[PDB]
């Protein structure tokens, strides 16, 4: 699962 | 391309009044109709973001209404700085489509 | 937050054009620009918008003319407009994005004379 | 291998849901009343050709409030209620029948920018046996986004996917109230009668996403 925000992305 | 038409391009009315400008839509917006003002020698400022939905910095005075095709713009009473054109924008598909216009004329 | 505007202002026909908007309060990684013109006698039109990352949506009969580019580093974004006629003189803007499609902060524009 | 650009219009169309339990007794008292995740279908069309689409819509961050009118066999009490607010979150599924969705398996980055709503409540009557009866009405909430998730899971060689909005949430102009009772004019939206008796709610705008493809 990643997030896609406004800085950069963050998976787990 | 929703076309946008404002049916006139020039109101009359005295300094307290109510006043109401309206504009159709060619297809079916659904309660997304946005509201502009400008003043002689500025740029264009946003009043109304949704069909009815007002902005923080304005005035009470200002108000709208409307859903489907039909959709107004009402000012309760005038002042002499109400003086300025006004337009309807359609923010629901790909391209931004505006109006045509309505000057106010303060009698 | 500001916008401000900084064109040419006299331009020969079958020339090419380049406007230069610097931002200023905000930053160009968490927003989102418009362009937009107005000819004399005529209504506001939409030109194009360019998003957060590099990508830009255009108008489509405008589409094989103009582009637009941005820089983050120094807050400022710019258009050209090439091969233009007699029918392009307008006033062009700069506005921010705020929700779908509503322009919420303007600039103060500058003309073209062609 | 090869990346690609992809720059559609959407709308989304959603609904809420919940549940009502009371408790045994002489039928005066109440011990739940909370949200429940809901699904639908609709069918739109883009500029091209109709798309058939599915939703489902849940939450997340809940307040859960209380009254107590004494201790008695025969009175007003609710055990639990919920209510939406500040400190809270709107998730929505999204999936579609189009060609666009394909390509979002192995994907770069994404992004949205949609435009807000408004959610507001309506009534919601406690049938005591003997009396008058307590109505809940009012609140109401509006919508802001605030990010897209994608997720896998991993079951025998075979991907399951998801596609989550996240929407934060920002208090409105009326207030709810519980009549009868000393409970007095909160801001939120509880889960009694969150719909008002309409058939969906919507919001559109537009995306744009960046994948890798295979390239031909």
């Amino acid at each position: 699962s990643t997030q896609f925000t406004d800085f950069v992305s963050l998976n787990s | 391309d929703i076309v946008m038409t404002q049916s006139h391009k020039f109101m009359s009315t005295s300094v307290g009044d109510r006043v109401s400008i309206t504009c159709k839509a060619s297809q079916d917006v659904t309660s997304a109709v946005a509201w502009y003002q400008q003043k002689p020698g500025q740029s264009p400022k946003l009043l109304i973001s949704s069909a009815s939905y007002r902005y923080t910095g304005v005035p009470d005075r200002f108000s709208g209404s409307g859903s489907g095709t039909d959709f107004t713009f009402t000012i309760s009473s005038v002042q002499a700085e109400d003086l300025a054109v006004y337009y309807c924008q359609q923010h629901y598909s790909t391209p931004p489509t505006f109006g045509a216009g309505t000057k106010l004329e303060l009698k | 937050v500001q916008l401000k505007e900084s064109g040419p202002g006299l331009v020969a026909p079958s020339q090419s054009l380049s406007i230069t908007c610097t931002v200023s309060g905000f930053s160009l990684s968490r927003y989102s620009v418009h362009w937009v013109r107005q000819p004399p006698g005529k209504g506001l039109e939409w030109l194009g918008m360019i998003w957060n990352i590099g990508s830009t949506d255009y108008n489509s009969a405008l589409k094989s003319r103009l582009s637009i580019s941005k820089d983050n580093s120094q807050s400022q974004v710019f258009l050209k407009l090439n091969s233009l006629q007699t029918d392009d003189a307008a006033i062009y803007y700069c506005a921010r994005n705020s929700g779908f499609d509503l322009f919420d902060f303007w600039g103060q524009g500058t003309t073209l004379t062609v």
